[PDB]
């Protein structure tokens, strides 16, 4: 719906309030997700200069090569 | 204008070809056959047959509109597009000794 | 019956021996298509830097590190 | 790729379609294909001496 | 980062210094790329006149139609 | 259980490191296998081009139709 | 293995050379197939509009629901 | 376990009969739409050439080769 | 490439010579184009007063809103 | 094995149930923005027509018919 | 065509007749426009002092940053 | 096949003629479908804002996780 | 030999026609059967939910544990 508040409980949006702080698109698994990864967190962060990078707390078996960090 | 021509020296033994392991253990023309690895056969024979194929393909005809293999067994594939370009005719000039 | 179980055995061997469609060709092409897209987007910045007159060290590149080594 | 049986059977034992390069293996270059034969669309002109 | 030096080792930029030389952007496959197409290079070249074209050293079946030689 | 080292002594994996090496998945019978086939070896070999082919050292009367040499 | 000719004699593909002809992929049974179906064929037909269709010459009881037309 | 295996056979037949929509509409339209971008980019050159008064031979065209020939 | 003569065979440029004849840009598909539209053409014509319009010979399902004239 | 195929169906179940974001936002904004340019393009003609004192019927517009009537 | 009458029914322009009235250019979406904005209008109104401002009836989320009035 | 008249009797498309009504793609089982779910329907409905959702009339045990609603 | 008509009169197949009916495979003894069980029968019934069960009209001493109901 909006960046400030979303219509899903499992999705959170971090909006930058200044030019010297980063933005994050964090999502936590749940509902129909696998029980092993039921409570893992997955976020997409953006540096203030305009660089997007991907990271997650899931196990290295489950990590894609594009987010192996 | 354009014509299709072979590309000499641009063909490599990629290795996506499996020599057939013989179940009979001898030179029987028939019998069940296997798909064996390319590394079994010697590299010298591989180079020799590749060189023979290259000679058959390129050296047989440099600039011609040959026939493409109906079963794919061509020996150097080229083509001419549209009306083939004619030789400016061989200028025979005759002088007879009286 | 003994015949029924060998029939199951024949089914198992048949199913497991399915031919692989050689997915290496599919995967390799997709990665190549990805790499040229990123360097394709790099054409915009380099072109103006040439047309502006800036030097190599003076040209700003907004490049992001790629897992495919670019 | 098509077919790479252009080469003869030098060094092979001929048994029907089988080119036995060894006592235990043979090849069928009609199917044994591992060469990427290349063809281009050239341009050419005629010069008279 | 910059044309002279970038943030990735596999990326090389050929920045022209004269009106009679070309520009080139070359990328080398690796890391998360396929092992078969490892160490191959795809380059985007620019003539000093202003025409762009693509080329690559990968196998033909891996070559896209927009980058065919 | 990783490709380089597995948790079972009867399973070995040949992992290619370059574009010209071929993968191999070899399994040697034993333990609960028949005494006649107590030390036979069963392997899957993968060409570098991406083609999977089958080979085994068991007798012909024991070879299944798919891997019937 | 090319579309013009492949490595297997039991498989052939008709490639469309124009915009008013249909594409077809034909597979003839044999080798390790059942003798009762040793010479019947299964084909995939592609209409020039982009629609795929299937037909086969095997008997009805051996014919699954996937190629009923 | 005879009846167990043909469940997969029924599944294989079910999945293999998956409907394939006409992707020709999507690819051709994208190819046709791309042609316009190549074709429409030359409108500026032609419009300027006509308003400049130069002839056909005097109208420099910065056209780059396209794999679609459009 | 010029308006009179171009470096590509599939591109045709009609340069007007008077104030009553219309300018036109003609482009023909081919090479890497789809087989269905392998020989179709798309054209942009410019009226003597200076109006640019687009038309194409492809099927209706291939015409976007831009050139569905 | 009835477990590999069942997992495949679940994977097919997962892939088909992807969340599709509202693409209507992107399309509608593009149409309005493009129309914004066309409506803003005729400003120059209106200004001088007002400043030169020409009547509404005497002010010639170089407007062309477009797919979007805006 | 002309300010009094144009070649499109969906575009109308309010031309002032004195120095105390305003100029406005109004365009209505439709035809190839999105259905959600089928009958919405965007207006460029010109103040009699010569200042131009843009307004539209389209929803807030679809409004561009320039016509957020 | 068009949305107004589909090529299959089991596929029905609800085309919205205005900006306030929703689109629906209803697919009813039959023919090769299971006898238990022979007369059930599966639909894809789209809100005017652009949000798609899935509904099905089959039993819960046959409902996937995506269309469990 | 189909479900509608069997090869022999001693075998009867009850094929359901709707989603609420149950299948039944009933076989009446005879021919080479014992005189005591000359006119007995054994039936396999299948519930619409997908449950199979066995019923037999033979005496208790001839009933196995499989169809002891």
């Amino acid at each position: 719906s909006t960046a400030a508040v979303t219509g899903q409980t499992g999705l959170t949006i971090t909006y930058p309030a200044s030019a010297t702080e980063s933005a994050a698109i964090q999502g936590t698994f749940g509902n129909s997700a696998a029980i092993k990864i039921k409570n893992q967190t997955l976020t997409w962060t953006r540096t203030p200069e305009g660089a997007w990078s991907c990271a997650t707390t899931v196990e290295a078996k489950f990590k894609p090569a594009g987010c192996a960090s | 204008m354009n014509m299709y021509k072979w590309v000499p020296e641009s063909i490599r033994d990629s290795g996506e070809g499996q020599p057939s392991y013989s179940n009979n253990g001898d030179y029987a023309p028939s019998g069940p056959w296997v798909a064996a690895g390319i590394h079994t056969m010697p590299q010298s024979l591989r180079d020799s047959m590749r060189n023979s194929i290259m000679v058959t393909a390129q050296a047989r005809r440099d600039v011609i509109g040959p026939e493409w293999g109906p079963d794919g067994r061509f020996t150097g594939y080229a083509s001419v597009i549209g009306t083939p370009d004619p030789k400016p005719a061989d200028i025979v000039n005759k002088f007879t000794v009286e | 019956t003994l015949i029924e179980l060998m029939i199951v055995v024949a089914i198992i061997g048949i199913l497991a021996a399915i031919a692989i469609p050689q997915y290496q060709n599919y995967i390799a092409k997709s990665q190549v298509s990805r790499v040229m897209s990123e360097t394709g987007s790099l054409k915009t910045v380099i072109e103006t830097c040439i047309l502006d007159g800036k030097t190599a060290a003076n040209c700003e590149l907004g490049w992001t590190n790629s897992n495919l080594l670019g | 790729r098509i077919d790479s049986s252009l080469a003869s059977s030098a060094g092979f034992v001929v048994a029907g379609e089988r080119w036995y390069y060894t006592k235990r293996h043979f090849i069928i270059p009609r199917y044994f294909q591992n060469w990427r034969m290349r063809r281009r669309k050239y341009v050419t002109g005629w010069v008279m001496p």
